[PDB]
């Protein structure tokens, strides 16, 4: 069972920023920790497929039938990012490797131009 | 007080009949449940895309199913005779229509190679002759397997059914009913979804049948039924 | 080494009684499950509006409700003799009692013209009775149904019973049990619920009696139990 | 068209007996369902400490139950003989196996004064020894109660079994199934929990046995199962 | 003698009962007091064993009889055409027609507050009266 | 199926201020449609019923018994407006009409005087 | 005479029936269009009441048969060695070898748009053509 | 049944400061009460078990078995404290008198260092 | 020859067995030791085919019983009134009293902790003292 790596730098600076900010204004302050588990939820939306997937019993059937006549492109999912900064680094088999790849830019993306968005 | 109402001429030929199957064959029972969802979407998709030629039910699909079982496994396609033991290669099946004036015995042929629609066309005009009293004899004389359906009334769940005198084995089929099933979410947890299921009975003799056999048997029909697909080959 | 005691003279008339019936009728069991939980809520009602008169149990409402599906229904409530069959107008219902020395067979009579209360004081001077030994022939000699339940013990989900000679019907009550329902939520999805259900099964001669009269008869006993109020009229 | 085969000598030895068994012996049934997930943690538990000598199975501790059972009830641990009944203190147990060439009845001895490794070792052997047709005729003669299970097979729910000529009672066990059932969760709610059950059905002779003493065997039965650790005792 | 009944309770018995049928039947509140009339009337036997009511077309066997069979005698004898006098047809024993009259509620905030009852007036005797009464504010006690 | 609509005038410029003022203290910024929905959401609650509403047999049953003898006169519903300003309108059969402008009055009200309630 | 039939349906549903099988089998196209023939021919009589089909051997009773047997005659009567003639091995009644074709779908939006479709070209005789192509676009009418 | 009472003090000027500075930097007003009840939810999550505590059969099974070989000294609870100030009061059993008492000490802390906590 | 048994386990059976009677028995230590002596015997033969156990009343047939049977046999035959001492009633084969030691336990967080044990001293042979001591230990392998 080959394996291979991914990884990808991080900025936390605007992170840091809301956070100072929201404890000269009301008071609330909160760690690092809520902020990187809640991009990573809303990171594991909408995450393609790999080439290789192969269907099951009952998604055949409806397909020959005609009811989800459209098929499917998407599939959530369950990761955990590994700590680091100046990096974030994941460890998985080759056939998904390029999917856990979309993930690291999601949250890559998030992360840096849209801090205020978890924030209630 | 009281009243008294002569026996019929009729009703003594079935009650010696039925009164000889039970001390000639000695019965035993197996019961199944099956799941038939996927059974009525497939009988949607097929009732929607016609112009009026056909219209098929459950039934139909019983019947070719149990025709396929029968013939993985032919120890039930066989009857008891005087010194010898029969062994077909044809399967005939019985259906029970009932009438005010007594219960009918109509047969369908040839049901191996043969399609839904000539199965309900052959049981439909059987059933009005039946009811129109017009039934040639041999038309009601002989078969492999009977069956019996008592699912238009919603408060039977499960029934017996007697054993023909020259057959071994009858099958009898309740009412739909709704339960909860276990269903693995993709979020990684466990929750319930609600399957309707059907219970199934089957009589055998134990003189031309065992136990071991006839569990096979109710095996093959599950497999086919619960997979509609499989109806094909 | 073992022991062995003597045959009671007891247990001949009995032996040979069951060994008569089961070569002379022809069974035939039908299955249906209720839903008790509005009949509960009624009894509960009924009660606590007393001061020490009475007190009910299900057994009543199970009589009265068997009375009225006779009435409904009358071809179970026959009898087949010599060479004539023997049809009734009157509804009288056999239950029975179990004791040390035995198994007797009380007997209520005019149950469709007829309250709770009687039936249940009725059931209980019998019951006192038939323990204490002091019962005359003619008060357990002949009826049109026999009913028998086991609810004390837990474990009993379903069982089977035999009819008797020179009747043509029986029913056996079994214990109850919780089941999961669906319910539509006024939000618009889909709901658990936990219904209280029991199972009662009904054994029918095939000579006086057909499938479908059984069938309806199981549906109109059903449909008298979940829906109570009807026991009114 | 159509194929004969001559009756087998040894076809007719079973067929005679079978025929005399239903017109000897009324049969009435009692079913029930059980509960083993602790018995399925229990074995996990102890077939993970050894290192070789043994492997159990869900069959040995049924056998076991059904030994303390018959025990705490002897009336069904009796026989029907001419003119006298006989009443045993010793628990013998008839276990079915099945080959090509037809169905054995290896026997075990001494249940009752046994250890579970002592049986799987015997019950192991004997099969062996019956599927390599070297079985000497004492070995399958006679004993007190008969046990039958098909839990290899999915697709059976429940299924009867016929009593043996001597043998006053008998045992079939189904197959494992899943079925949705409340917990009183902490938080103070009702939630939905996922239990795994077997069905019991078991058919008695109604001349050595009544209807109470049944359910009670059933009890007693159920109450050793589902709590395992009363096995000990 | 007089009194005054409720019949809040009866009317939505009523309506339960006339909805899960078919077209079969149709019951009033006629019905209902005939069947009632018996249970008193047996209760106090000394206004014989049979209970026969005059509506003059006759009634028998009430005491085991059900509404069913009480409401088909009630109209095939008056198509053909104890006793009882009904006037309930004209809002303007013997029974009158109904009315609405204010009654006391004990609230649950601990007050007192008006509630809109409906009510009809009908006219040894007092032990009758009483019976009668008891069975038609509780109606369910007519099946014992 | 005779059907009518009913309407009702509106002002938006304290949603907007709200929004403007959070915007420039933290940095949330949000749409006016979660408002829409939020209100929506409080709106559907206590609502009358129709005068001509007929009971089922659960009703009846347990009214007669004596567990429920005191009765219902309010029940959810699932409404949607339709979009518009200076105007809100909806479009009902005859029947429900009068409870569908409890709804209108409602969110009317609430969206007028309390938008701060709608915050967290 | 010469048409196109598509393909894609009878693909996932051969692959439906090849998964849930342990090692029985394992069906192909050329078996499909045999049984899709008898049903053809069983229609439009002019082109007997008994099928033969040749691919010479010869495979009987069609029309009363399942795939299963029809497959296993194919293949061991390959071995000791109406017409139908296949040469879909090469990618360079006949049937000529699969390929892609673009189509046009409705989507939801409201426009067309580019989907990929898989054709093959098969080469009273239009009638026959047309409840043979009605069979196969749409496989499900196998089974009547 | 012998019954006991046990109470404690209470200080609410860090609450009041909290809920007027949120007022006047965002508009947010609301009312002691959700406070009383967010501590007491954050409060019922780790008590001790009365001395006098009897196991059930589950409890026994698993452990002679082997699963849960390390067992429990925490169990949840729900409680509903009693209004004033200068003092919270609670009326309980003997056995858990004990029991109700780290419920008090445990919102008495919280309710006085760690206001802001039970914001968002 | 000596050795020490931890019996926390054990109590916990005998507690968990002792709750689902109504009044029926009442089981001990004793009882367990009981016929876990005719377990180790039976490994070890040298130390006859039936064991027979003398607490000087007689026990017969520990092999083929349950614990229900020995317990009333040892009670019965005390009221009228291989062999074992016991002498666990006076805090100050023979068994002594319970007492407790400390055991090293590993947690979690990886690093060594103190935890409270409860021990008792029991007074060819090794092998004996082996097989009956992983009877105690280990209380489920009772039943075969």
């Amino acid at each position: 069972p080959p394996v291979a790596v991914v990884t990808a730098p991080i900025s936390l600076s605007a992170a840091i920023d809301v956070q100072n900010k929201l404890h000269k204004t009301i008071g609330v302050f909160l760690p690092l920790s809520t902020f990187i588990t809640r991009a990573t939820e809303i990171a594991n939306q909408k995450l393609p497929l790999p080439a290789n997937y192969q269907p099951t019993a009952d998604e055949l059937f409806n397909q020959v039938l005609g009811l989800d006549k459209v098929t499917r492109k998407e599939s959530r999912g369950s990761y955990t990012p590994t700590f680091g900064s100046f990096v974030f680094s994941l460890q998985v088999p080759k056939s998904e490797e390029k999917r856990a790849q979309a993930f690291l830019q999601k949250m890559k993306l998030v992360l840096e131009q849209e801090p205020d968005k978890l924030v209630r | 007080a009281y009243t008294d109402v002569p026996i019929s001429g009729m009703r003594k030929t079935i009650a010696a009949r039925l009164k000889e199957s039970v001390t000639e064959n000695p019965h035993f029972f197996v019961s199944t449940n099956l799941s038939v969802s996927k059974l009525l979407k497939l009988r949607q998709a097929l009732n929607s895309s016609a112009d009026g030629r056909y219209k098929l039910s459950v039934n139909d699909f019983l019947i070719k199913a149990m025709g396929i079982a029968s013939k993985r496994v032919p120890t039930v396609n066989s009857s008891w005779r005087d010194g010898v033991i029969r062994q077909f290669e044809t399967v005939d099946v019985s259906v029970a229509v009932a009438t005010p004036n007594g219960l009918i015995t109509p047969i369908v042929k040839g049901v191996e190679g043969k399609g839904l629609e000539s199965i309900s066309a052959a049981v439909k005009e059987l059933a009005k002759k039946a009811r129109d009293g017009k039934l040639k004899p041999e038309e009601y004389q002989g078969g492999s397997i009977s069956i019996s359906n008592m699912g238009m009334n919603p408060a039977v769940q499960s029934f017996t059914a007697i054993i023909n005198p020259p057959q071994a084995a009858i099958l009898a089929v309740g009412a739909p009913q709704k339960v909860a099933v276990p269903v693995e979410n993709e979020d990684g947890t466990t929750g319930v979804s609600w399957d309707e299921q059907i219970i199934v009975t089957a009589s055998f003799d134990h003189k031309v049948v065992d136990g071991a056999v006839g569990a096979e048997w109710i095996r093959e029909l599950k497999k086919v039924i619960e997979n509609p697909l499989e109806l094909l080959l």
